[PDB]
């Protein structure tokens, strides 16, 4: 059951990065009205949400509340989402295993629309590829073989992408080894600082890094990306 | 590396296990119960659905009808099936069908034309790039201690007796009944009604599934054991219900899995389960009967039951020649095995040159299944 | 020493035993039976492997077809004892067939066809330096108590009386006989199975040899032992299937060598044993029979029948003039001979002119076997 | 069956001389999960083994165990040894028989290679005609006509070809005559350690002398020949 | 023939259904002239599935399975038997015999019996022994139409005749042998 604090972190952490205009300080709770969650809906699916129909907090009536939810529900199923037994009430019961299965299937289908883009139709081969590819154009030769590569729990990768987008943000001396625990750690929240430094938008936690969580990796090189081809 | 692997699916009478292989365990693990309403329903607040899986089904198991889709191992109804398997990529794994091959497991002596719709489906309906359909025990097998062999498996919709020569099922020696633990769970409730018992609402149908889980045993002597059944004091033994009601049970208890030793106690001319071990032991090599004397393993949630071991033991010994050493296995834990053995195996490279292919499905049709899952 | 040295490959209907010549005992003694599937087979966990030979074709003899390869010492299957041989210097002793000399051994009386295809195989298949055929009953000699005297030479595929003046085989007054212990083997099972028994599975075809070996008895008079069957008690012994079930035994028993004496019994027009020694004998020189009746030897698994000294005394005695001392010799030991026999020869500086060359070979074609090999 | 115990000492100990990563303490256990045999054959026959369809110890799953072991078999096989009606499984099941036969053959392989290396296509015969001709440059007459020379037991011509490749390594006040089971022993054991001193890395017991091993009697005077060449 | 429909999910649950079977397997079934291209003349279908009618009501439909049912006498490792097929058996008695009555066994191989009633089964018998057959033999399988009373007229004449009161094992003699006197007595 020590999964579910984790989670509740991640997503928290993902939500707040998106450029929501809500802030989440518990997923499990602030996301009982419906409201957060049709935001989410429409940054990950554009003009999916019909605003018509929804209700803006604070909400005392209880209607509003189940008709935001129901929403929720049904552009999650037109999206193809796995959704059985369940209604929008759901939601605003609290229903955690339901939350946490919604919310991970929305930071799932936002990282491959993401990738889709890029084709021409993004792939998320098609950051894998780019990233490893930035990297050898500095003279190094490390590369991933995916987003959940075991060898990105050190964060020399991130740091020498990084470093290859912009090395005036990467003060060497700074970084560490990716041995210990602690010397991961604090790449992780190094990396996590100069990124935002750049302009990337993240939201995932230092040990995001560390217990390489491949989707909260995938995002991060994206928009590690993203700057990248604007400079 | 994760977005690309194939999507192990596990197909239990009871649970259905869903991941990832390269995994160490199940990712989505959820209710089959499957649960069609039987009686066109829908809350409008869900799509017309008309097969709840899981848990959402178990608190509406009063109102529905539960199969075990999937009972005693076999697949009763198809479209509940697909609902399932639907809910599986799109809701539980959050997958997309057409870029992952799939390894669905499958019981021992699943049905020719079974074998066949799940081909069917998959490739047509879900437009999988490949898939291939292993047995459970032989995935329990591959994640573990033996080689050769005869296994017992009773699930909730069949049973089958295979025998196995050095990793290799025998298909001409391999017997299905069709008579597993959903034909239990039934008979203990006529049983149990016919003693003026009310089984009437929906989750309580659901209810004899815990009691014949809970209270069965497998008596060594059905005879001796019916006459302590009349010596009471100890044999009954109590049930409550939601209700706040008692149910007690005596004789029904081990009455309940007699029917698969006889299963004229079903109305059914089969064999039971001590006959089909030994004709298929009878079918095969006489220079491996020996083996399959010595090795004979029970699987499946159907061989749970106290006194199943010694019964079959004593079973066997009575029809085998008054020599063989004859060494039932019932290993304890006969709880995720099926799933991480396909886990296993289709992560080898070796598996990707075992698969049958959305190419090659168009080049033969369903048929091809019997030709390449073994 | 060590390397170069003859390789002695003793062929034997049960038992094969190979070796180094310069050596006291065989470095590899396997089992022959060899046994082909009668079925494509292969567990893939080996080779297209069609030919088990030894102990793992013992643990599929139920599902395989047994030959003694080798039968009633002749080769009846000529790609499986390709395979054999093959095993024998590439598995067993490690060696390298193009620069050993192979002494191979023989039957008596084996077909002449027979010699030439083991004479192709050895030169153009395996490449040999060299090689020689001798007979396995002289090489049992060598190694030990007589040079002349007329043996009668009974293994799995042949039979042959051979008379011998000073230590030489007298080819003229030799005599084959296409019956040995295959036929008397089969012959049982099929009197066996006529009792309506049972031998159905592979293993079980190879347990009516244990039968004929441990019971089966020659009698002297099989008129009155006949009736001294019907006057039961003590004739009929129980023989115990794997399966743990019972065989009971009695006519049988004497009823299957006695297909030697008479092989009218076998559906055959040849003559017995006992006429054969008696037809050879009058083919030799005049002056040396009074030597052949005082010296009639008996060799090979065959002869290790209960009674049969005796009944060949008996039987020779009564075709015999009226006054010819006869002395049947049954040596007990009639377990290694036949291989030491041959290391001792092929380790003389002596036999390197006694082979038959791969020049020679080249020269001559097969038939030169026949030249050299007496 | 006491001769299965020698034979698991002869081949544990040349196991142990080949320069392998792992230790056997005992070869009818140790090869159980097929590792080590498979670096056996890699030394034996370079590049033969694809060890990207290898599993490295510790293993828990018996599939890992099987493969292992199958490969070695395939590779056996490939060599044209003689392998009937066996498998991997076997060699996991410890099938002794197996595992003897397999070593055998493989003792045989490398030191027929070994010889075979020497020619223009090195031999068995080259590494005799070494030994032979190096007593002869110190004016000692002792020769041997083959590896299986029953003279050897004593010891004194071992001590004669290491006396002649290096007279400092020998000091023959502690040598003794090869007359009794003794006086052999001893020079065995003495024969070992100055050839160890020397550079040889060979793994035969001493009784391996005094009973004449001929295939470990050709690889130690192979080893002491290999050594004596670089001088 | 019933494994084989079962196998296709056939259900012959109930008693008088286990003897539906017999029917089917008279009234359908084949024996195939060349298997092998008898089963890819199973896949180029159209005119092989042919319809059995349920008691129930209901229907069957076989292919495949007609030709592969009587197919076992050829190749009983079908039904995972070690035996030779009836082809060979046939072959192996004829070398058994008298090396004068052979060529005479050949012209007249008579087939007899409900199993020899099958569709193509001459023909299949022919086609084979003419395979094991010396080069010349002159192979004459015979296959009378009525192979329906024969063998009782020919008892009830047999049983007749004065003849054979000499001929029966009587009950003074089944005392003095036992039952073994069967052996003796009926050839």
């Amino acid at each position: 059951d020590v999964e579910t604090c984790r989670d509740e972190r991640c997503y928290r952490l993902w939500i707040n990065s998106l450029g929501i205009d809500s802030y989440v300080n518990n997923v499990f709770e602030d996301v009982r009205n419906g409201w957060i969650l049709l935001e989410v809906l429409d940054k990950v699916s554009p003009s999916s949400v019909n605003w018509k129909h929804a209700s803006k907090p604070p909400i005392k009536m209880p209607f509003r509340k189940v008709e935001n939810c129901n929403q929720v529900i049904k552009i999650g199923k037109q999206l193809k989402f796995s959704l059985v037994n369940v209604a929008g009430n759901d939601i605003v019961q609290g229903n955690k295993k339901l939350i946490l299965g919604l919310l991970w299937q929305l930071m799932r289908f936002h990282m491959l629309q993401l990738l889709k883009s890029l084709r021409s139709e993004m792939t998320d081969a098609d950051i894998l590829s780019w990233a490893n590819r930035k990297v050898r154009t500095m003279g190094r030769k490390l590369q991933i073989e995916s987003f959940k590569d075991k060898s990105l729990s050190s964060g020399l990768f991130f740091l020498n992408l990084l470093w290859a987008v912009e090395p005036r943000v990467v003060n060497w001396n700074l970084v560490t080894k990716g041995e210990t625990d602690d010397e991961k750690r604090l790449n992780a929240t190094y990396i996590v600082s100069v990124a935002r430094k750049l302009g990337c938008s993240v939201f995932l936690l230092p040990e995001d890094i560390v217990e390489v969580n491949q989707k909260m990796i995938l995002i991060l090189t994206a928009s590690i990306m993203y700057w990248s081809l604007q400079r | 590396d994760d977005d690309i692997a194939a999507l192990v699916v596990d197909n239990g009478s009871g649970m259905c296990k869903a991941g990832f292989a390269g995994d160490d365990a199940p990712r989505a693990v959820f209710p089959s119960i499957v649960g069609r309403p039987r009686h066109q329903g829908v809350m409008v607040g869900m799509g017309q659905k008309d097969s709840y899986v899981g848990d959402e089904a178990q608190s509406k198991r009063g109102i529905l009808t539960l199969k075990y889709p999937i009972e005693h191992g076999i697949v009763t109804n198809w479209d509940d099936m697909e609902k399932i398997w639907h809910h599986t990529f799109y809701n539980e794994l959050r997958v997309a069908p057409e870029e992952h091959p799939v390894l669905l497991t499958e019981a021992p002596l699943n049905p020719k034309a079974n074998r066949e719709k799940m081909t069917q489906i998959m490739f047509e309906t879900f437009n999988t790039p490949a898939m291939y359909v292993a047995i459970q025990a032989v995935l329990s097998l591959y994640a573990s201690g033996r080689t050769t062999g005869i296994v017992m498996d009773s699930g909730d919709g069949v049973t089958h007796t295979v025998p196995i020569y050095e990793g290799y099922a025998l298909p001409h020696a391999i017997l299905r009944l069709d008579l597993a633990g959903r034909d239990l769970t039934d008979y203990l409730m006529k049983i149990l009604t016919e003693r003026g018992y009310s089984f009437t609402t929906t989750a309580e149908r659901e209810i004899v599934r815990d009691i014949k889980e809970k209270l069965c045993y497998v008596a060594l002597d059905f005879e001796q054991e019916m006459a302590t059944a009349a010596s009471s004091s100890s044999l009954e033994k109590s049930y409550e219900l939601p209700d706040g009601q008692v149910i007690t049970i005596g004789n029904e208890r081990f009455r309940c899995p007699e029917a698969l030793f006889q299963p004229s106690f079903l109305g059914m001319e089969s064999c039971g389960i001590h006959e089909t071990t030994f004709n298929s032991i009878m079918k095969c090599d006489v220079d491996i009967r020996k083996d399959l004397y010595a090795n004979t393993v029970l699987s499946g949630g159907t061989t749970m039951y106290p006194g199943i071991a010694d019964r079959m033991q004593k079973e066997i010994t009575a029809l085998a020649p008054s020599t063989m050493k004859i060494k039932i296995i019932a290993p304890p834990e006969r709880k995720y095995s099926v799933w991480i053995g396909g886990s296993i195996l289709a992560s080898l490279s070796t598996f990707q040159q075992m698969w049958i292919s959305k190419q090659e499905y168009d080049e033969s049709g369903p048929s091809i299944v019997h030709r390449k899952c073994f």
